[PDB]
C-alpha cells in the first residue's frame, strides 16, 4: 500500500531556512504521473496549500508564499523536499505532504488528495 | 487565469461581453491603433480626466485606448467625430457613457442636464442617455461607466455625437482573423517548450 | 430499419450579435452527422466481415 | 483566488441524528469539490471525492452533492467515531483553498 | 427617423413625436432618434421595421 | 482510422441571465463525451474477442 | 455574386522564405474555398482543396486555413518552382468567382 | 487518367459565334455524376466562370453572360459544348474547360475543379 512519511528537524530558529522531507512508499515518483502536494496547518487554523511538484519537475506555489518557497523532486529515492527561506513564527504548523490523484471526468481529471501522509510539527522559536 | 482582477476599473457594464470575447477568440492578430488622436481631435474639451478607481503606481489614470471628454473654460461644445475604415480589416471600434452620482456633478463636468450620446454606421444605431443615480460604491465608485463596441466592416464610417456624457474612442483595433486559435483559461506554467 | 427516415431540417440565421448561439447551433449538427457517419460505417464492416465467415 | 466558506462553523448533534454542512463557493467550480475529515491530531481524511462520490473505506452514512458554487456533505445517522472536523476543498483552479472548517461535535 | 430635426418638423410637425403600440401581451413605445446617419442608399435617415 | 482528429474546441461565457444557454451548450457537451466514450470502449472490447477467438 | 478579395495583389521573397497570401470574402462561405496555382501560359493547378487540404500530388510546403470569410495560403521554405499566380475560388454559390489573383515573384 | 482537351479556330471575327469543343477522356461524362465546367482568362486578367453543365443536361450559366451563353453536352463522344453569340473584342480570353470534383463534408458535397485541360486561346479580330 501507498504510504507518505515526513521528516525534518521539528525546530527552526528565526531567520533560518526550514527543509523538510516526505519519502513516498508503495508508489513510483517516476512513474505515476501524478501531482506532489505540501500543505500546512498552522495551531486553531484551518488548512493551507503552499504548492505541488510534478513529474517533470514542474512546479506551482502559493502565490502569496512563493518568493519563500522552493520545492523539489528526487526520482531516484522517492523523496520530495520543501524549503521556506526566512522562517518566522507565523510558520510553526504541521507540515504535510499527498498525493494528488484523479478520476477522469466531464471537464477534465477530476484531482483530489487521498494519501496525506502523517504530519511533521515544525516550531519555530530561539 | 481563472481568476482575472483588472478589468473594468472604472465600474460599469460592458456590453455584449461574452459576444465580444467569442469574437476574439478568432483573431490572431491586430494593429492597435489611434482612431481619434486626443492631441488634434478636441480641442475644445478636456482630455485629462482620470480617476482614483484606475489608479496606476499610485496615481489616478484611466483607460488606456479611451478619454473622458470633460468641459473646457465652462462649456461643452457639441462633437461630431467620424471615422472611414481604410485599414482592409474590420475594425473594433471601443467607447462608454458616464453616468453620474448626481446632478451636480452632472452639470459640474458637462454643463448640462440633458446629455446624450449617438453612435452610428451604416448598420449601427444607439442613443445613449445618462442614468444619474446614487448607486451602491464599487471600487469607491457611486457612479458608472458603461462601454460599447462595434465592428467596422471595411469601407464603413462610424460617427460619435455627444453634448456630454462621452468616453470618446482613442485606440482602436484593427483584426486579423485566423483559424485554429482560441482561448485557454489555465494557471499552468509557461515554458520555451514545442508542441502540436 | 434500425436507421430512421430523415425529416425536414432546415438551417437558422443568426445576427451579428448572436455568435455564440450560431457556433452552438453548428457544432449539434456537425456532432450528431460525425457520430452517425461512424456508426453507419462501423455497422457495415461488422456485418461484412459475419458475412463472409457465415458462408 | 476561490474562497471556499462553510457554514456553521461549530454544529452539535446527538447520535443517530442528522447533520448537514454546506459550502459556498465564490466562484463556479463545477465538480471539483473534496471533502475531509481531520481526527484531532490526524492528517484528514478523504471522504468525498467527486461532489457526489465517496472514496472507498468510507462509510455509507456519509454523502453529498452539489452544483456550481453550492454544495453539501450530510452525515446520517450521526456516530461518535463521527467527531472530527470538517473541510471544504475545491480542486478547480491551481492555488487550492480549503474552507476555514466545521467543527462537529456529538450530543 | 429623420436624419435632421429640419425633416422631422416639416413631415410630422412636431418635436417630440412618438408611436405606442399595444396588444394584449404586447407593448412597445418608440421615440424617433434624430441623427444624420452615413448614406445607405443615399439616405441619412432610417425606418426601422 | 474511423475516429477523427479533434480540432480547436474552447468554452464559452455566459451572463447571468443566460442561464439556459449556458445549460444547454453543457448539456451539448457532456452528451457528446458520453456517446464517444461508449463508442471507444465498445469497439475495443468487440475487437479484442474476436482477436483472441482468430487465434 | 460573393467577391472574393486576395492580398497583396504582388509579393516578393526570396527562397527559403515565408509566403502568407490572404484572402476575404464578402459572404460566408464556410469551408469551401480552394486554392489554384498559375504557372505563365498553363491552365491552373490545384493545391488546396477543403479550405486546409492538399490535392494529391502538391508539395508538403503548401498549407492554409480558414474560417467563414477569412481565408490564409501559406507557402513554406519557397522555392523557385514556386514563381506563379495565386488565385483564390469560392464554390460556395453557383456564380463561381475568384479573387483578383496574387503575383508571387521570387527575389 | 484523366485528360481533357479543347479545341476550336482560334480566331472568330465580330458578330460570329465562338464555338468550342472539349473532348473528355479517361472519364465518362454519362457515368460520373460530376458537373462540368467553362471558365476563360481574358490576358492581363484573372480568371472568370463561365457556366456549367450536368449529367442530366442541367445547365447554368454566369448572370452577366446568359443571354450569350449556350453551353451543351453529347455523351456518345464524351464531348463539351460551348458557344457565345455576339463575340467582340471583350472576349478575347484563353477558354478552359473543367471537372468538378467533389468530397462529401459538414454542410454538403464540397466541390473543386481539379482536370483543367490545356487551354484554347481565342483572338476576335477582323
Ligand atoms: C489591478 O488588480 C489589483 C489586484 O491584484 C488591484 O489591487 C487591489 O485594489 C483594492 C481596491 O480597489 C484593494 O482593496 C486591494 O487590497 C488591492 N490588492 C492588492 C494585491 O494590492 C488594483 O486596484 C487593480 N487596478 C486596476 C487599475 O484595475
Ligand atoms: C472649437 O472652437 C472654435 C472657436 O474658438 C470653433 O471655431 C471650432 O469650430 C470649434 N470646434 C472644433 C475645433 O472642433
Ligand atoms: C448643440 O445641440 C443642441 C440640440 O440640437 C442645439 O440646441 C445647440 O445649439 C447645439 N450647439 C452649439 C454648441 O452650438
Amino acid at each position: 500500500q501507498v504510504q507518505l512519511r515526513e521528516s525534518g528537524p521539528g525546530l527552526v530558529k528565526p531567520s533560518q531556512t526550514l527543509s523538510l522531507t516526505c519519502t513516498v512508499s508503495g508508489d513510483s515518483i517516476s512513474n505515476g504521473g501524478l501531482y506532489w502536494n505540501w500543505i500546512r496547518q498552522r495551531p486553531g487554523r484551518g488548512l493551507e496549500w503552499i504548492g505541488y511538484i510534478y513529474y517533470n519537475g514542474v512546479t506551482t506555489y502559493n502565490p502569496s508564499l512563493r518568493s519563500r518557497i522552493a520545492i523539489s523532486l528526487e526520482t531516484a529515492k522517492n523523496q520530495l523536499s520543501l524549503r521556506l527561506s526566512s522562517v518566522s513564527a507565523a510558520d510553526t504548523a504541521i507540515y504535510y505532504c499527498a498525493r494528488e490523484g484523479w478520476v477522469p471526468d466531464y471537464g477534465g481529471r477530476n484531482y483530489y488528495l487521498d494519501f496525506w501522509g502523517q504530519g511533521t510539527l515544525v516550531t519555530v522559536s530561539s | 487565469t481563472p481568476n482575472p482582477e483588472n478589468g473594468t476599473c472604472y465600474p460599469g457594464y460592458f456590453a455584449d461581453y461574452e459576444e465580444l470575447r467569442e469574437q476574439l477568440s478568432s483573431v490572431s492578430s491586430f494593429e492597435r491603433f489611434e482612431i481619434f488622436p486626443k492631441e488634434s481631435s478636441w480641442p475644445n474639451h478636456t482630455v485629462t480626466g482620470v480617476s482614483a478607481s484606475c489608479s496606476h503606481n499610485g496615481k489616478s489614470s484611466f483607460y488606456r485606448n479611451l478619454l473622458w471628454l470633460t468641459g473646457k473654460n465652462g462649456l461643452y461644445p457639441n462633437l461630431s467625430k467620424s471615422y472611414v475604415n481604410n485599414k482592409e480589416k474590420e475594425v473594433l471600434v471601443l467607447w462608454g457613457v458616464h453616468h453620474p452620482p448626481n446632478i451636480g456633478n452632472q452639470r459640474a463636468l458637462y454643463h448640462t442636464e440633458n446629455a446624450y450620446v449617438s453612435v452610428v454606421s451604416s448598420h449601427y444605431s444607439r442613443r445613449f442617455t445618462p442614468e444619474i443615480a446614487k448607486r451602491p460604491k464599487v471600487r469607491d465608485q457611486e457612479g458608472r461607466i458603461n462601454y460599447y463596441w462595434t465592428l467596422l466592416e471595411p469601407g464603413d464610417t462610424i460617427i460619435f455625437e455627444a453634448n456630454g456624457n462621452l468616453i470618446a474612442p482613442w485606440y482602436a483595433f484593427a483584426l486579423s482573423r485566423g483559424f485554429g486559435s482560441g482561448i485557454i483559461t489555465s494557471n499552468a506554467p509557461m515554458d520555451e517548450c514545442d508542441a502540436k | 430499419e434500425k436507421m430512421n427516415t430523415q425529416f425536414t431540417a432546415v438551417g437558422k440565421e443568426f445576427n451579428k450579435l448572436e455568435r455564440r448561439m450560431e457556433n452552438l447551433n453548428k457544432k449539434v449538427d456537425d456532432g450528431f452527422l460525425d457520430i452517425w457517419t461512424y456508426n453507419a460505417e462501423l455497422l457495415v464492416l461488422l456485418e461484412n466481415e459475419r458475412t463472409l465467415d457465415f458462408h | 483566488d476561490i474562497q471556499m466558506t462553510q457554514s456553521p462553523s461549530s454544529l452539535s448533534a446527538s447520535v443517530g441524528d442528522r447533520v448537514t454542512i454546506t459550502c459556498r463557493a465564490s466562484h463556479n467550480i463545477q465538480n471539483f469539490l473534496n471533502w475531509y475529515q481531520q481526527k484531532p491530531g490526524k492528517a484528514p481524511k478523504l471522504l468525498i471525492y467527486a461532489a457526489s462520490t465517496l472514496q472507498s473505506g468510507v462509510p455509507s452514512r456519509f454523502s453529498g452533492s452539489g452544483s456550481r458554487t453550492d454544495f453539501t456533505l450530510t452525515i446520517s445517522s450521526l456516530q461518535p467515531e463521527d467527531f472530527a472536523a470538517y473541510y471544504c476543498q475545491q480542486s478547480y483552479g491551481l492555488p487550492r483553498t480549503f474552507g476555514q472548517g466545521t467543527r462537529l461535535e456529538i450530543k
